Formats: structure tokens, C-alpha cells, sequence
């Protein structure tokens, strides 16, 4: 038997009532939202990384500017994040130590080098529109301070998508050196976009409580299905290409069908062992360790 | 026409040059609200740079902000030099950042009185920010002067490094007075009382000295740069470079 | 003849970048007699450069050194993302070339007997050169290993941080096997044995430890690379990009 | 009257008797060795920073080698230069420390910035061109292992600087844009490697002593002369201009005249107030402080 405490919560969740922090929970309810809205805010900041480092190589002033705006609305999406996490007791500086000593995970995608202007437009296109799909599905999320943040965050990512897009659409139309520049790109950031999605649902240990509990309200496949449905089509405009010989449209059931993702390289990339996944971590240690005497002064003078 | 595009343009590098500077601190920050104040002050800038830019390929009658940003070498590059200047810490950072505010705020407020109405709206938008760039410079400037013993000693040595290349921001050439004998520009000289005003202030609020060394260090308008800015450029252009008279 | 090319290509490039990040080094090393080790180091392995490389061109049958060189972008470098890596401090320079140097004598020692007459004579001549580097570079892992605590702990992260880019070391590929089975190229597994016998040994003598962390990061030989490459070519070409087609 | 030792020692320079390290001198000779001897050292070894600024950016695989190997070879120089001066009894490592306190100088030629590729076929050529005039001229001075380094000097630099002249030559060859860039570097090097002389004849504290010692053969303008004589005829051969109106040459003595220099120039860059002093100091001073716990590394190591 639940307790009564178990048994109403469960109630709340069948009925659609958004949990606020003050509401009951079940300890491990709190603990993986603490998880996953923790490792969300960590991807927020770790993603500044790859496009950082196209800012100052940026081909023109106008998608130079718009880069910064768009890393800029990363900082502030990664301490929104940060607010919502701490509403379940947790602390940003306790979670924040745990992402720089590999305890708690950031977004596979940002482990991977941009090594072209095009990198930087496919991960505005690709990457956050991967990133898109998955976020107007937790929109929805049972956690009220989750699901107002998702708001807030996709109504001004969306934006920056587009963006995205146009700068490959201009690449798309421009000359045959940048055309190839955009595929090759894609060739190199399609598997991984796939991959943000998470496990395959027989090989998702938080999937069972998470949808139980209404934190999750579509599957890591029923959303990557969708983001492949929604994006081919764009593919297709750019008259670009797919890296997948396996994809072909499924008339009896609607949807494309797409091929297998490297299982193999997708584990070795969540656990610390992907392209640039020692660089992205000690870049941010490194920040963090020749930042402490700024922060130590901070400190120092708010007491005077 | 050639003066008042050789100053616009002057004005358009300084912008664009520190914009570049500001770019290379992203993700890099001591905090993450740091990150977010550096990103959104460099913008503002290349907003800035973007629009003296835009002006001076009009009034040139030829080319565009990319044409200029892209396809002039570091002898055309007329960015004062203290904009130029690396990184270093981030106390370097926020000395940089502060004697350029206190500049820009002294020299904006008064070219929004300019003859030249382009160069009175463009200075009217800019105001606006290089004030807020100016709060949060001069609010770090008092944190690390006013902080440890540790923060104090780094922001004297990066005021102390910096102060030579101040010379520049009240430094007159034949193009500053002329136009400003006509009520276009501004003559810089005439910027040391109000910038003096508020950098020395700055400096003992935050418990700190104004350097002694007469300040000496010019160059930066006529194309005559410290070894930093053809790095910048290298970095900055390649792309351009190797895939000149596209779109994107 | 399109795998001789990639393979001496790959030689070549692997000499050019590391020559690159040594001329970096030029007046800012802890004495005078290394700014003058390391600038011979690099002039060595620059000629290197340039001998694969003019090799590589007459293979392809058009370009020379210095098209492949300034022409070619980050996808199309060939060279071990172990060369790529940041100078850093000087531990982090010294770890880097003597991994390297363990690896070009043992590779050269047995390049020179390949059945491709001109590289078995550009291996001749670079071995000679190999063997001064790996002497330096050994005798500076003997001194800071065993140096001071703090050399000693800095030698350690060196190597440390080094560890995973080493794998590529021993990578093959079907140009390595193919070219290998023809007696043109070395397959690089089997040049393990000997790269492990000396730097096992290097890293014992200098009283410190082999890395436990199995190393896994390869990429650079098919143009996929860490993030420092793009802003080590936007550096080196530069003026090329800006002025093509010139003589010099 | 002299002493003995004194009126020797005169009798000695009369004689065109090579000074030795274990002869009796003037005290004020010895001294002024080591200021000279150790500053054409320190000039050797700073000047490594504005070659340096292009060894990777230089334009051709053959230009970057020639470089470094010029480079190479200037860190030998100031190498056999130290060792000169410490024969007077001084020690490399004090004198260094002086140059780094700003208590020695440096040539003033090496305060000036590199801001283009041609500045390094210019150095290479005008500048070591009369880093040579003055180090040939200084083969018959009087102390023998200043005597002995100059003559090992002067056979290794004169090869580089007919390297940096077919550089400027193949600017001069090539297209208008290398042209424009061969002339602006020399508008801005020419007074500066003229200034490398010293003080007028009117004006040089050190001349009369020097002159007397025979450690100085030749006037500070006397040299200046013979390099603008030697120089004009090869900027000419490039088809270059000399940033010099009042240039011209005078039948009747048979020398080029030349314009004024700017002095207040000069003695502002002496003075540690030039284009690039503080960035010559600030970069020695950041390799020796940096190098410490390498240095205390090595002396360690050599005492087990
Ligand atoms: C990734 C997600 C869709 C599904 O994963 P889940 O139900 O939490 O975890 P799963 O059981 O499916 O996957 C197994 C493990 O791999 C991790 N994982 C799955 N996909 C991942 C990815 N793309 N990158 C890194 N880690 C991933 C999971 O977090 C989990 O590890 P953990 O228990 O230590 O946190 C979910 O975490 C989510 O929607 N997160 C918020 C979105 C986000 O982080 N976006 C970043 C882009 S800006
Ligand atoms: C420079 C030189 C030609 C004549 O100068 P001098 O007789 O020693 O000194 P002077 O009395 O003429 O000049 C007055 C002062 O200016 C200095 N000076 C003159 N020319 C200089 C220059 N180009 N750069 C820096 N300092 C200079 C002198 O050293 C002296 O200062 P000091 O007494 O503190 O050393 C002489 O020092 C010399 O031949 N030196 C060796 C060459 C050298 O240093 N070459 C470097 C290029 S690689």
C-alpha cells in the first residue's frame, strides 16, 4: 500500500496539477528533476562553448551580432535553469561542482568540434531545433517551475532556430565551396542531433518513473521520430542530404524511417570519452579556477 | 567628405575592435552572469561598429560594414590602441573596459549634438548603452579595487599597464579639428575634464592611485598599431578571406 | 598514387604544425640556449615539412610546399591532433615533443627502408635530426621529472593531459595497411613496441608515472581535428589568403 | 702624470695591441666594455620579439625557414656576446637582470613594431644592414674578445641580411600591392636603422674615451655616412624611395647628404618611451619570471 502522502501525489499527477516547490514529492521525484533540470542548465552553459568559438571568426558583422545574441540568450537560459533546479533544495554551486568533476552529465551534442562557419549554422538549424522538439514537449512537464521555464526558454530559442536556418539557407544558395561547406557539416552534426534525444525506449532506465510521474510526456523515439519528420523536409529545402543510406519515406505508416544510431559511440560520448569532451570540461574548470579570486573579491566588498 | 568618413570610421574600428576583444571571453568568465554582461556589452558595441561602419561606406559612396571589417589591413584600421589590447586577466579586462566607457559616455553625449544628423543619431542610440557598459565596468572597477588585498593589487596593475595608451582618447589630428571646427566632431582634447572627472574619481572610490607616467602611447588612428591588432585581423578576416564576395 | 600522396602528406603535415607551434616559442622561452634549441627543433621539422610535402606535390602532379600549405583548410590537414595541442607551459611543450620524437625515430628508423626511394631518402636525412630532438626533449622530461616538486608535479599533468592524443600514434587506416603491405609505408601498430620501450623507460627514469587512462582520441588524419587548428591556419595564412598568387 | 700602468696601457693602444682578459686596464674602460659588450647582448637577444612577431606568419615555407634560422642564429650571437663580457668579469645573469630592470639598454631599432610582412625583409636588410656597417667597423677594436666576436659576428649576419634583401627584392619584383608593402616599410624603418649610429659626434658622451681607447675606429656619424652611401644605390636597385626630401647627393665631397634626424625621437625611444619598449620589457620580463621554476628545475636536477 502507498501512503497517503504517495497515493495523493499520484493523484495530482493523473489529474494534470502542476507540483510547486512547497507540494509533497516523492523523493525521487525531486532527486531526478534535480538531475535533469540540473544537467539542462549544465548543457546552457557548456553549449556556449562550440559557438564561442566561431564568434570571433564570424564571416559577417550582421551573423557575428547574431551569434552573440544567441549565446548571450544561452547564459540567461542556463541561470533560469539554475533558479527552477534550486525551487527542489538543490544549490547551483553544489551542481555546477558536480558537472566540472564529471558527477552530473551536459547535452552529448556539445562534445562535438565546430570546425567550419557552416558547424555554427547547422548547430542553430540542427542542433536547437533538436533541442526545440524536445523542450515544447516538456512545456508540459508535471513540474511547475520546469514547465514555466520551458516556456519562457522556447519562446525565445525558437527564434534563434530560425536564424539558424538562414544562415544555412545562405550557404544553400550561395557558392558551390559553400554549399559543400553546409553538407559536410551536416554530415558530421546529423547522428549527433539524432543522439540528443536520448536512448532508444528499451534502454531508458529514467523513462519508466519519468513518464509514470508525468515528467517526461513524450519518448525519447516518439520525439526523435518527430524531429525527423519535421526536419527532412527542411533538409530537402536547403537541397542538401541526410548521411543515413537508410532513410526512406514509410507511406503505410507516415512517418520516414531512418537507420540505426551508433550505440556504441553514443555511450563512449555521455561518459567523457567523445571529441572534445576533456576540452569542454577543462575549459570551464579553468574558468572557473582563474575566476576565484573575482568571485573571493565579489564577496569580500558586498560585506563592506 | 574624406575627413568625415576617416572619422566616422575611426569611430566604427574602436567599436568593432573591442567588440572582438569582448568575443574571445565567452564561456571563459569567472561567473556565469559575467559571461552574460560581456556578451551583451560586445554586442552593443558591434550594433555600434555596424552602424559608423554603415555610415562610412555611404559617405565613401562604396563597399558596406563587411567590405570594411573584412578587406582592410591593419595599417587601414584606425581603432584607438587601448581597444586592442589583449585580454590579459580580467582585471585588464575591466580597465579597458572602464577608461573606454568614461570615453565613449564623455564623447557620445556630446557628438549627439553634432551638426551631422547620421552621426547625432547614431551617437543618441549609443549613449544609451555605453551608459549601462560604463555601470558595470566602473561597479568592477570599485568590487576588485575595494575587494581582497589580492583583487586590489590586479586592478592597479592593470590600470598601471593600461595607462599609457590613454594619451589616445584626447589626442587631436588636422581631421578632429577641422570637423569639429565646422560642429561635426568632437575635439577629443576637449573630452579630458569630464572623462578626468569621472576615472579619477573611479580609481580612489575604488581605493586606488592614478598612475603617475605621463601617458605617451599613440598611433592607433593613423594605422599605426601595437603587434596585437595583426593577429586580431588574421583571426577576424580568414574566412572572408579565403572565400571573398560571398553572401552569408 | 592518391594513397602515397595522403600518406606523405600526412608526414609532411605532421611537421609543419608542430614546426608552427614551436615558432611560437621564439624569445619567450626560461633561457636563451632554449629559445635556441627550440628554434632549431622547429627549423628541423620545418624542412621536414617541406620536403614531404614538395614530395606530395610532384606525386598529385600540380602545386608545390606552399599551395599545400596556405591552400588547403582544417578538413583537408592532415597532421596528428598531437601537434595541434596548445604550447602551454613549457612541461606541456616538452611532453608534447618528446611523444612526438620517441615516434619519428622509431617511424623514420624504418621509413628509411621503404621501397619508395624518395621517402626512404627524406626519412635518411629526417632521422638524424629526430635523434637530436629526442635527446632535448628527453633530457628536459629527466630534469623537471626530476627536478623540483613543483617541476615534478607539472611534468606529470604534461604528460597527463597529453595521454589520450597518443592513441593516433598507432592508428592505422587502409592507406597505412595498403601502402604497409606494398613495403612503401610503416604500419604504424607495429611501431608500439618501440615507441612504449623508449618513452616507458623516459617516464620511469624521470621518476614518474605512465598514464593509466587508455588513450583514445583520433581524428586528425582524415581532417577532423580539435578546435585549435582552425585559428592556427586563420594565423599561418593569412597573407596568402589576403595576397594569392604571389611570389615571395 | 699616468702611472705606470696607466702610460702602459696607452703605449698598448698606440700599438694596436690586442687588450686581453687578464691585462691591466682603466677602470672606466673595463666598465665601459661591459655597458657596451652587454647591451650589444641584450640587443640581441630582444630583437629576437619583432622577427619573431612573423615566424608564423611569414608567407612561404622558405621565407619561414630562412627566418628561423636567422633567429637561431641571433640567440647564438647575444650567446658569444655574453661570453665576451664576462671575460671583463661581469655575469651574464646580472647584466641581464639589468636589461630586464630597464638600469641597461637595448638597440633602440627593436622598439619599433612589425606590423607587416615586408618590416621583416626591411630588418632583415637595412637593419642588419646597419647592425653591420657598425659590427665590421668594430673588428679592429681593441679589447680582443670583443675583437674576435665581432669578426665570428659579422661572417654569420651577412649572409642573413642578403637573405632579407632578395625578400624585399621579390616585394619589389612582385605585385603593386607587395610593392606598396615593400615602400611602407621602408618609410618606417629608414630613419629608425639610421638612428642604430648613436648620438651626432656634437652630442656622444661615450666617443671621446672610446675614440682615445680605440674601442670605437670610427665616429658614430662617420658610420652613419657610410651606411647611407652603401644603402641609397640598393634602395635604388629596388626601386624604392627613401622618406628623405632633403636627400641628395653632393659631387663635390662625394657623399649622399642626408636630412635631420628627429632626436627628440630618439631620446624618448632610449628612454624606455618608444612604440614598443614596454612590450619588449613586459615579454622578457614574462619569460624569465614564467621560466623560474624551469631554471630551478634544471639546477636541481644537475646537483643529484
Ligand atoms: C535526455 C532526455 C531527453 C531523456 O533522458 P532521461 O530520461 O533523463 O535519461 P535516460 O534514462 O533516457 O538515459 C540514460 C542516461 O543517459 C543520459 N542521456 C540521455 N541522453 C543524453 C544526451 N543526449 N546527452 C547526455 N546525456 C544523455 C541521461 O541523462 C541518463 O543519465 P543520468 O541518469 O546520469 O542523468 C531528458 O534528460 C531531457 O529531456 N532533458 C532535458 C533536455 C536537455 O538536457 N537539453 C539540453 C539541450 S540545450
Ligand atoms: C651605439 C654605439 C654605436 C655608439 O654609442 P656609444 O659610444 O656607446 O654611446 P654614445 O655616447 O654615442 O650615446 C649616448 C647614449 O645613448 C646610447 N645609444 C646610442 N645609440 C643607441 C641606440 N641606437 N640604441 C640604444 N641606445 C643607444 C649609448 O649606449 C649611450 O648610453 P649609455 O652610456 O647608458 O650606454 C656603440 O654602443 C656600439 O657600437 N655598440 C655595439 C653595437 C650594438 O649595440 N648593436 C646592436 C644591434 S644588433
Amino acid at each position: 500500500m502507498r501512503s497517503t502522502q504517495e497515493e495523493r501525489f499520484e493523484q495530482r499527477i493523473a489529474q494534470e496539477t502542476a507540483i510547486e516547490p512547497q507540494d509533497w514529492m516523492p523523493d525521487a521525484y525531486r532527486k531526478t528533476l534535480i538531475r535533469q533540470i540540473g544537467q539542462h542548465a549544465h548543457s546552457e552553459i557548456v553549449g556556449m562553448l562550440p559557438e564561442g568559438n566561431w564568434i570571433t571568426r564570424a564571416p559577417t558583422l550582421r551573423r557575428k551580432a547574431i551569434l552573440l545574441a544567441k549565446v548571450q540568450d544561452e547564459a540567461g537560459h542556463g541561470l533560469y535553469l539554475y533558479s527552477a533546479a534550486e525551487t527542489l533544495g538543490c544549490a547551483r554551486e553544489d551542481i555546477y561542482q558536480k558537472m566540472l568533476d564529471g558527477r552530473m552529465k551536459y547535452s552529448s551534442i556539445f562534445n562535438y568540434p565546430t570546425l567550419s562557419w557552416a558547424d555554427i549554422g547547422v548547430i542553430g538549424w540542427l542542433v536547437d531545433g533538436a533541442a526545440i522538439v524536445n523542450q515544447v514537449a516538456l512545456c508540459r512537464t508535471s513540474y511547475g517551475p520546469y514547465a514555466r521555464a520551458m516556456v519562457k526558454i522556447c519562446k525565445e530559442e525558437s527564434f534563434h532556430q530560425r536564424q539558424g536556418f538562414e544562415a544555412c539557407m545562405a550557404l544553400a544558395q550561395g557558392s558551390e565551396a559553400q554549399k559543400q561547406m553546409l553538407q559536410d557539416a551536416i554530415n558530421r552534426f546529423w547522428w549527433p542531433a539524432l543522439m540528443m534525444f536520448g536512448p532508444n525506449d528499451d534502454n531508458s532506465p529514467n523513462s519508466a518513473r519519468s513518464l509514470t510521474w508525468k515528467i517526461k510526456r513524450f519518448t525519447n523515439d516518439e520525439l526523435r521520430q518527430r524531429f525527423v519528420d519535421n526536419t527532412v523536409p527542411q533538409v530537402e529545402m536547403l537541397g542538401m542530404t541526410v548521411p543515413d543510406p537508410d532513410l526512406h519515406f514509410d507511406t503505410e505508416s507516415g512517418h520516414y524511417r531512418f537507420g540505426e544510431i551508433d550505440w556504441q559511440e553514443f555511450n563512449e560520448v555521455i561518459n567523457g570519452r567523445g571529441i572534445c569532451n576533456q576540452e569542454r570540461l577543462d575549459a570551464k574548470r579553468k574558468a572557473w579556477e582563474e575566476g576565484t579570486w573575482v568571485r573571493e573579491a565579489a564577496l569580500a566588498h558586498a560585506q563592506k | 567628405s574624406n575627413q568625415l568618413t576617416a572619422y566616422t570610421l575611426r569611430l566604427g574600428d574602436n567599436c568593432l575592435v573591442l567588440s572582438q576583444r569582448l568575443g574571445e571571453w565567452c564561456g571563459h568568465a569567472p561567473e556565469l552572469e559575467i559571461d552574460l554582461a560581456l556578451a551583451n556589452i560586445g554586442l552593443d558595441l558591434l550594433g555600434q561598429a555596424r552602424n559608423f561602419l554603415s555610415y562610412a561606406a555611404e559617405l565613401a559612396g562604396e563597399g558596406d560594414e563587411d567590405t570594411l571589417a573584412f578587406t582592410r589591413d591593419e595599417r587601414q584600421f584606425s581603432n584607438l590602441l587601448l581597444v586592442e589590447q589583449p585580454n590579459g586577466n580580467f582585471a585588464d579586462t575591466i580597465a579597458r573596459q572602464y577608461f573606454i566607457d568614461a570615453w565613449h559616455v564623455a564623447l557620445f553625449t556630446r557628438l549627439m549634438e553634432s551638426r551631422d544628423p547620421q552621426l547625432a543619431a547614431i551617437s543618441a542610440k549609443a549613449i544609451k548603452e555605453a551608459r549601462y557598459h560604463l555601470r558595470f565596468s566602473r561597479g568592477w572597477l570599485e568590487r576588485l579595487g575595494n575587494g581582497t588585498d589580492v583583487s586590489g593589487q590586479k586592478m592597479q596593475q592593470a590600470i598601471n599597464k593600461l595607462w599609457r595608451f590613454t594619451a589616445e582618447l584626447f589626442d587631436a589630428d588636422e581631421i578632429d579639428i577641422a570637423l569639429s571646427e565646422e560642429g561635426i566632431a568632437v575635439d577629443p582634447r576637449t573630452l579630458r575634464a569630464a572623462w578626468e572627472a569621472e576615472v579619477f574619481a573611479g580609481i580612489n572610490e575604488a581605493t586606488l592611485n592614478v598612475p603617475q607616467e605621463q601617458a605617451y602611447r599613440t598611433g592607433g588612428k593613423k594605422g599605426l598599431h601595437t603587434e596585437h591588432l595583426g593577429p586580431m585581423l588574421a583571426e577576424m578576416q580568414y574566412l572572408q578571406r579565403v572565400l571573398p564576395g560571398q553572401q552569408w
